[PDB]
C-alpha cells in the first residue's frame, strides 16, 4: 500500500546527524529498497543520494523498515528527503510499482 | 469468463521498465478485435500471428507484459534487437510469437519540472535472456577496481530516472507498452476467441 516516512519534518544545527526511518505499510508481499533522494528548495530535481561517507543506510526486513542517517549536517543539507521502496502488490503478489514516503523537510541552522 | 485485458491496458500506474509487470491470462474469451480495431495505438506489431485472426484462436496462455519506456525505444521492443532496454531491461526472444503495442502517454506520465518516478537500467554484466527480469540495486563495476559496494569513479548505480518532461520533443516523451504473449502448448487451451 504505503511506506510510512518518520520525521515528516526535522530542524538541527550544523554538526548534529538525521536519522530517517521508512516503514512499509499495508503489504503482505515482499519490497525492496531502491534508493533515497533529495529535492532542494525551489528546484524540482531529485537527487539520488549516494551511501558513503556520511550517509549511513541500514534495512531490516523483520520489522518492514529502512533508514538513512545523515551526520556532520551543514546548512547547505537543508532538503526534502524521500525514500522509494519497490513494493510487490496484488493478489498474488504478481505485481510491482515503486512507492515514495512523504518526505522529511530538514531545516539546517547555525 | 471475459479476459481481464482491459485491467492491463486501462491501469492508472505502470511499471518501470527494469521492473516491468507480467500479467498471467487464462481460463478465459479474449475479444482482440476490441483492441486491433483501435485507433489509439501508436504501434500495434504482431510476429507469428495475424491479429485480425486471434478472434478464432485458442492458446494454452496469454501473458501481458507492461511497462514505460521513451518513445524512440520503442524500436527496442522486438526481436532481434540491440540497445539498453533490449540488453538489460526487457528482452524479447528470436521466435517471439505475440504482439507489441504502444501508444504516447505524455498527458499522463509527464509532469511540470520533470517526472522522475520511471527507470530504467543503464549498466549490466550481461545481456538479459529473453523475458529475463533483474531489479537489483548493486554499484556496477565499471573499471578493474572492486567496487566494494561504494560509488565513484567506475563505480556506478545502475538505475537511472528518465526525467519526463512535457516540453520534450516525441521521441523522448514517456511511452506505455503492452506485449502479448501467446503460448501454444501441448495442453488444454484456456484462452479462446469469441469463436
Ligand atoms: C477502458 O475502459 C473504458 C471504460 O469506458 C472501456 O470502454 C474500454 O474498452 C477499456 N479499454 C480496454 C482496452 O478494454
Ligand atoms: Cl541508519
Amino acid at each position: 500500500a504505503s511506506v510510512n516516512q518518520t520525521p515528516r519534518t526535522a530542524t538541527k544545527e550544523t554538526g548534529e546527524s538525521l536519522t530517517i526511518n521508512c516503514v512499509v505499510t499495508g503489504a503482505s508481499c515482499s519490497w525492496s529498497r531502491t534508493y533515497w533522494y533529495r529535492k532542494n528548495p525551489g528546484s524540482s530535481n531529485q537527487e539520488r543520494i549516494s551511501i558513503s561517507g556520511r550517509y549511513v543506510e541500514s534495512v531490516n526486513k523483520g520489522a518492514k523498515s529502512f533508514s538513512l542517517r545523515i551526520k556532520d549536517l551543514t546548512v547547505a543539507d537543508s532538503a526534502t528527503y524521500y525514500c522509494k521502496a519497490l513494493i510487490n502488490t496484488g493478489k498474488d503478489c504478481t505485481m510491482n510499482f515503486h512507492y515514495d514516503g512523504a518526505g522529511t523537510v530538514l531545516t539546517v541552522n547555525q | 469468463n471475459l479476459c481481464p485485458f482491459g485491467e492491463v491496458f486501462n491501469a492508472t500506474r505502470f511499471a518501470s521498465v527494469y521492473a516491468w509487470n507480467r500479467k498471467r491470462i487464462s481460463n478465459c474469451v479474449a475479444d482482440y478485435s476490441v483492441l486491433y480495431n483501435s485507433a489509439s495505438f501508436s504501434t500495434f506489431k504482431c510476429y507469428g500471428v495475424s491479429p485480425t485472426k486471434l478472434n478464432d484462436l485458442c492458446f494454452t496462455n496469454v501473458y501481458a507484459d507492461s511497462f514505460v519506456i521513451r518513445g524512440d525505444e520503442v524500436r527496442q521492443i522486438a526481436p532481434g534487437q540491440t540497445g539498453k532496454i533490449a540488453d538489460y531491461n526487457y528482452k524479447l526472444p528470436d521466435d517471439f510469437t505475440g504482439c507489441v503495442i504502444a501508444w504516447n502517454s505524455n498527458n499522463l506520465d509527464s509532469k511540470v519540472g520533470g517526472n522522475y518516478n520511471y527507470l530504467y537500467r543503464l549498466f549490466r554484466k550481461s545481456n538479459l535472456k529473453p523475458f529475463e527480469r533483474d531489479i537489483s540495486t548493486e554499484i556496477y563495476q565499471a573499471g578493474s577496481t572492486p567496487c566494494n559496494g561504494v560509488e565513484g569513479f567506475n563505480c556506478y548505480f545502475p538505475l537511472q530516472s528518465y526525467g519526463f518532461q512535457p516540453t520534450n520533443g516525441v521521441g523522448y516523451q514517456p511511452y506505455r507498452v503492452v506485449v502479448l504473449s501467446f503460448e501454444l502448448l501441448h495442453a488444454p487451451a484456456t484462452v479462446c476467441g469469441p469463436k
